[PDB]
């Protein structure tokens, strides 16, 4: 698959959001880590999925809400940002204050 | 049998291990005068053991506890105990420990006297506080 | 002109007055001292101050003494400068300055020494945290990867011991004789962490000792598990008066040759480094405690019981248990209250250094997390402390960081180079984000280069796009990790050669000033009271006065900040 | 006093007549020998033995022959001292005894050599298995990372070539010339195994060969690849015998040149190590195994046939199939007859070596694994080989530990230095749990420090908390790594100052005894018979037996403990 | 997110006890490392949840059963310990004889 | 549960198919590293489950077919080979075309 040194940090988010989305089905308020996982491969998801650059910031920044997350949270992820690979190519994606 | 033997298990004999066989036996009585617990391990140098215990600590000059190599008694407060002891082998040399002796703890070559360095020892013991 | 703090702040940070909380605490520090005056601010960027024949300086030569590195509009939280607002400079590794940054062509007030320069290159320090780094004392030599740990906790220091994981390095911190110290001294070349080794201390003669003082240990570790007799203590002592080293102890669980009074007639005034001074850690039953009376002790806890929580009991247990491969020795070794009374003698600075225990019951990435933890657990139960001023927690905050920073140094000789944010002082330094204070640090700056970051994508168009983890750096790399690293040794050591001897590219700095200092030299940790331990009820009086507090629910910095 | 045996177990180990399970496997080891007394049992920890003045030694400096380290109360397994219980001493980074390790102050039967002191370490074996660490002879350098694999296994020692992936490297073992070798002495100094590295033997003339010599190889591989003609094995040969340095052999598997009993006449009565013997991996078809009936023939076998298995021939065929990118050159290639009848020459002492072939048909990470697996197959399948012992299978585990570690060694001249637990060998040793032998080892240590080790967390307060896996230790860290790693070379290109003109700082030894071995010389795997192969059917005669076995659904020590 | 070397280690744990709780659920007997995923995990999510060094301990130590195991692994995992997050910390979970 | 680093370098596998079943899942059209993802596994675990080399190797040419797979991908997996645990020991897993 030659897997390259940017592919192979990106299996860290998938790893980190496939449990950070299980915890948020039990329930559990999520941490700084944890949501930042969850916004981070929605965008990527989208990016996939074949959507723009402005279109999946606007996913992100609707995921997480304040009471999906643990107190003080947001003041913890003020933004997000993640590159992100885009039928048009790698790019990168800012999510602004997206626990709202 | 070999059928029953768990991963990385033993399949050990029957005939028990006989330990320090040759070797000299006293028992002493022991006391623990503290207000807190003293455990003592099977090659400290029984003399030099904790000021709080309370036994015939001339008696247990050059000596140990005759019990399994690493293991130990523990002497709660206001407790009684007997205790077998034991020579040391080798050149009976026993230095450190609590500064008592730091030397040669052997018996040499007078049957009954005792050697004036072991009376030393003992008195010495007697005016550093080690109860007798 | 006037502006608003409001606005103000917002460029250049706080100033005088204002206030910040660490992290997700209850603590609030305020800024005391603003030593960068007002109108002239230094700040690096696209049509900034720090622009050629501006706030730089364009002129001079490197020689002249402008910087190497500033990091501006910084707020230093250090254990002897206290709370301020300042520039600072690093030059040829060195702290050189603290003060007002720039060009003195076109601005008034730079510090001497302050200079800003083509040669300089710059840190915005303006929504920043700079601390010391971090100093941990009690460090088992099992795995390598624990350096890792530590940077990433915001520590670049080890003192310790071992030869990977041997049972003997699993229970002790020796590196056992010259041999395996040279071994050990030539491994640790690939760390980056500063480092100094201790040696195996129980020997009847002077011959055993002198020989690894002189292979370049720094000292001499006393352990039960090697023998922590009268003899060995005694003759450890003698020696290091000699060598101008330290020792370290872990005392006699068992009682075996003596109770801690008896210990305490073997140390025989002299100076001594007692290691987990509680005792669940290791030492007399139930009643270790009681040295931290003593003007020639200079105590230390392990970080596993501090904070005080619900789930401690429980922990340590089952932890002895397994470390002994085992109940009588079990809840005797384990004292709810005398660990509670760690806690409380500790917010009193009668305890004066945290520490981990590597790999043998405590956590060499946590150190700063639990010192942080355990100052908000206390506030939270006991209040301001007498000397602290009404709004803020200044005092107890800066009693805390001694513990990790100036304290430790001290103790080991090395508060010459290392442990404070000090002028003339090696820069040893972390960077912390506020909202992240004790936790997560930004950076580590080793030698004056940047060993250590968290650092994300490599192939971002930012440094700051996901994943974000910690990471080397150049100063990490090549043979500046050796340049910017220090191997601490005895002056014996450092007389006989062994820099050659041995090989090292590192720098080779002799400890001094182990064996002149008492408790009361230490920094805001000074504090000889009279301590009681009830030989039934396990229970500490101190002056007369029940020390204990009740068991936290909830610790701060913690589930928030870490998937751990 | 009396103890029970179970009692006396459980706090020493097993003892003379105690027998151990080698893990999910039918081979039960029993101890032979119990070096080390009853009643002075030399054990480290809180409250035993090996504390000051008492197990240990406290007033002899190290040069009274104190010890570096020691391992206790350890079951050996090695084919030359057999399956013995003993104290293990280490100095120097050598093994100075084997036998009752303590203080003769204190206590009567201390082995001269085996005095515990101010300097030694202490590792646990009570529980533990100890051997020497595996060599492979067979690796391919195409990969680096090979090395962390092998360690892991419990390897330490490669002889082979290569260049990284190249095509010449991914088909043969060889470093083709003097600017080549160079760079790979120079590149394996990064690498925490052993290494010797061979050179290309297929050569006209004495020029080409005696350049390789000078500039540091081991020995020669002639290869099919690169041509292996009547003239190639000539000139090697002839080199070798000059030069005393071993060569090894991958046949003409095509018949281009000659039969096997024409190869058999180039080697002209000669010393020479023959890979992959059964020709699986290459060789004469359908016949080379013919060549293990010579008496100047050191064979050995590559790891991926041993065991036979049921997959073995479907994997086989289509991995030629694509390890040449191709049918008749395939089903001659790969026959069941001749696999099964490798199995049996191994069990009977007649193929005398394991190896990997590593990323060239084998398995660097399998080598310990494979052998016990093999064991335990033909145990099942033939019984108690005939000098077993009615209640143990010592003699055939014995056999098999002699493949991957002394025999090797003896192969390629380096048994004076490695691959027993004897004294005045480098102390080249790894360390098992009984639960986990063959399969997954416990450390590895490489020249008298761990180098590998499974550890967990780093932050724990232990060593043991999950995540565990395998990880560099100290011996593998810095200066340390090249000091107690050899590069094996030439006596020519020792003489001539390989270490200074290549600038090595990694040990560099001499091999030597290369060319006056023969097959008996070789340990438990002696034996020469006649061997006859049907050129239709491929079946094998040994001594006029048919020569086969049936092949394994399920291997032990296999899917119960690997993810892999 | 600010991953630390202990929280990416962590990782690994995740992603083994994922393959081996689907293993389980296809009535496959598991293996040793697989065996000590599920009850490392087991652990760690409750220390998550919020509950006790105590009771996390006995939820481990219930998970998995000799049927669930292949014979033998009993002997291979005599004890599971794992640094897990608790609200007061971390602390140390020692499971004993989890495979009974 | 002493990861060798042969165990270690197999769950980088089993995190990029979990994505990639995923992805397949949503109707998305399979790049390369995410197809050669889900044939590995596939055999990886017919090698666990208890499979020969036959027929694993059957059951992983099966998994993909052209539609599966973005245009052209197919040209870029001729062959797939992973190491697998059988029973009887590791082996090689050769995959012949396995897009068809
Ligand atoms: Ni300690
Ligand atoms: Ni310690
Ligand atoms: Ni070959
Ligand atoms: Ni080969």
């Amino acid at each position: 698959m030659q897997l390259t040194p940017r592919e192979v940090e990106k299996l860290m988010i998938y790893t980190l959001s496939d449990v950070a989305f299980k915890r948020k089905a039990r329930g559990l308020k999520l941490n700084y880590p944890e949501a930042v996982s969850i916004i981070t491969v929605t965008a990527m998801e989208g990016a996939r999925d074949g959507k723009s650059v402005e279109d999946v910031m606007k996913e992100a920044s609707k995921v997480l809400t304040k009471d999906d997350v643990m107190d003080g949270v947001a003041d913890l992820i003020p933004n997000v940002q993640v590159e992100a690979i885009f039928t048009d190519g790698s790019r990168l994606v800012t999510v602004h204050d997206p626990i709202k | 049998s070999e059928q029953n033997t768990p991963l990385g298990g033993c399949i050990l004999a029957d005939t028990p291990i006989t330990f320090n066989e040759n070797k000299p036996v006293t028992k002493v009585k022991v006391r623990n005068t503290g207000d807190r617990p003293i455990q003592v391990g099977s090659h400290f140098h029984f003399f030099e053991v904790n000021r709080a215990l309370e036994f015939d600590r001339a008696a247990a000059y050059g000596k140990r506890l005759n019990i399994s190599s690493t293991t130990a008694i523990r002497f709660e407060p206001g407790d009684e105990t007997e205790v077998p002891l034991i020579p040391f082998g080798g050149k009976q040399t026993l230095y450190g420990f609590n500064n008592l002796v730091d030397g040669w703890t052997g018996e040499g070559v007078v049957p009954n006297s005792e050697r004036p360095d072991k009376l030393e020892a003992i008195r010495r013991a007697a005016e550093r506080g080690f109860k007798s | 002109p006037q502006i608003s703090r409001q606005e103000y702040a917002g460029l250049f940070g706080p100033t005088t007055g204002d206030k910040i909380r660490l992290g997700d605490t209850n603590l609030f520090i305020e800024i005391e001292k603003d030593l960068r005056g007002y109108g002239e601010e230094s700040v690096y960027g696209g049509g900034k101050s720090l622009r050629d024949g501006m706030g730089a300086n364009n002129h001079l030569t490197r020689d002249n003494g402008v910087l190497d590195l500033v990091i501006t509009n910084v707020t230093i939280v250090d254990a002897r400068l206290g709370v301020i607002k300042a520039d600072v400079g690093i030059r040829d590794g060195k702290i050189a300055g603290i003060g007002k940054s720039g060009n003195p062509g076109v601005m008034d007030g730079v510090t001497p020494g302050l200079v800003v320069g083509v040669s300089t290159d710059a840190i915005s320090g303006e929504h920043l945290i700079l601390t010391a780094a971090g100093i941990d004392t009690h460090i088992h030599l099992i795995s390598p990867q624990q350096a890792y740990h530590a940077l990433s906790n915001g520590v670049a220091t080890f003192f310790g011991g071992g030869i990977g994981p041997t049972d003997g390095t699993n229970g002790t911190t020796v590196t056992p004789g010259p041999w395996n110290i040279r071994q050990m001294l030539r491994s640790v070349e690939g760390l980056p962490v500063n480092v100094g080794i201790l040696g195996k201390g129980n020997s009847y003669g002077r011959g055993p000792l002198l020989e690894q003082a002189i292979a370049g240990v720094v000292g001499y570790k006393v352990h039960e598990d090697w023998g922590a007799t009268a003899n060995a203590l005694r003759h450890s002592l003698r020696m290091a008066d000699e060598m101008d080293i330290q020792v370290s102890v872990h005392t006699d669980s068992l009682n075996e040759c003596g109770y801690v009074e008896d210990t305490i007639d073997a140390f025989e005034g002299r100076t001594i480094h007692t290691f987990h001074t509680e005792g669940a850690g290791g030492g007399h039953a139930p009643d270790i405690i009681r040295v931290a009376s003593q003007p020639n002790v200079l105590p230390s806890s392990t970080n596993p019981t501090l904070p005080y929580g619900v789930n401690s009991q429980a922990e340590l247990f089952d932890m002895i248990m397994v470390c002994h491969n085992l109940v009588s020795f079990a809840e005797s070794r384990v004292r709810p209250e005398t660990i509670a009374a760690e806690n409380v003698l500790h917010d009193m600075g009668v305890i004066s250094m945290f520490s981990s225990d590597s790999q043998a019951m405590g956590r060499v990435g946590e150190n700063w997390l639990r010192v942080m933890q355990t100052a908000n657990a206390m506030k939270a139960s006991r209040g301001k402390l007498p000397e602290d001023a009404p709004g803020n927690d200044n005092f107890r905050v800066l009693r805390y960081v001694a513990k990790i920073t100036i304290n430790p140094a001290i103790a080991q000789g090395v508060s010459h180079v290392i442990g404070s944010v000090e002028v003339g002082k090696m820069a040893d330094l972390v960077l912390w984000d506020p909202r992240f204070f004790g936790a997560k640090p930004k950076m580590v700056i080793k030698g004056g280069m940047i060993n250590w970051a968290a650092m994300g994508d490599p192939n971002a168009s930012l440094p700051t796009p996901q994943p974000v983890f910690y990471r080397p750096m150049f100063g990490a790399m090549g043979k500046t990790m050796q340049d910017t690293c220090v191997t601490f040794v005895s002056q014996a050591a450092l007389d006989d050669g062994v820099k050659e001897k041995a090989g090292l590219d590192r720098q080779v700095i002799a400890v001094k000033n182990c064996r002149t200092i008492s408790k009361h030299d230490l920094v805001r940790n000074d504090q000889t009271p009279n301590i009681e331990v009830d030989p039934e009820t396990f229970a500490v009086k101190v002056d007369g006065v029940h020390a204990t507090c009740e068991p936290i629910d909830t610790a701060a910095m913690n589930q928030r900040y870490f998937f751990g």
